């Protein structure tokens, strides 16, 4: 997921990015969606919008 | 009794977070960065201080 | 969207096994859980989940 | 006199902040996004404990 370069944002709540491959994960899910670029701040918890 | 409740109670104290993620002093090294893991681990040391 | 070290998980990282030495204080990383400790066979029981 | 001294300190210590953004729980929910509101709540339940 590094590896692709388009200066994309990786923001984990719980977790640190570099200590995700450490760890063990059970029920992992992932959700995918398209949206504008100034909504993406609402997709955190607790945000309205 | 008082001898044996007390002892009991800090015993059972040690499971309570005081407001870290998790009681557990290593799953918090082993989630977090050095920097938010401080934050967390000065929460849980002063509670059981 | 995961949760962290409650239940037996199907989603690790690329962290390598090693054999298992009982009877001896060692450092111990099951699935995630890491501490230092001497392990022994159990006489206890446990469930599925 | 002693006894009344006492009481009438911890009452006057609920409006103390203790380093909280307001006394009031209610304001600090309401001002605030839930992780860092629950982290001021937790400054004021340490306090007032």
């Amino acid at each position: 997921l590094y590896n692709l370069a388009p200066f994309f944002t990786f923001k984990c709540y719980g977790v640190s990015p570099t200590k995700l491959n450490d760890l063990c994960f059970t029920n992992v899910y992932a959700d995918s969606f398209v949206i504008r670029g100034d909504e993406v701040r609402q997709i955190a918890p607790g945000q309205t919008g | 009794n008082h001898n044996a409740q007390a002892l009991n109670t800090l015993v059972k104290q040690l499971s309570s977070k005081f407001g870290a993620i998790s009681s557990v002093l290593n799953d918090i090294f082993s989630r977090l960065d050095p920097p938010e893991a401080e934050v967390q681990i000065d929460r849980l040391i002063t509670g059981r201080l | 969207s995961f949760e962290l070290l409650h239940a037996p998980a199907t989603v690790c990282g690329p962290k390598k096994s090693t054999n298992l030495v009982k009877n001896k204080c060692v450092n111990f990383n099951f699935n995630g859980l890491k501490g230092t400790g001497v392990l022994t066979e159990s006489n206890k029981k446990f469930l599925p989940f």
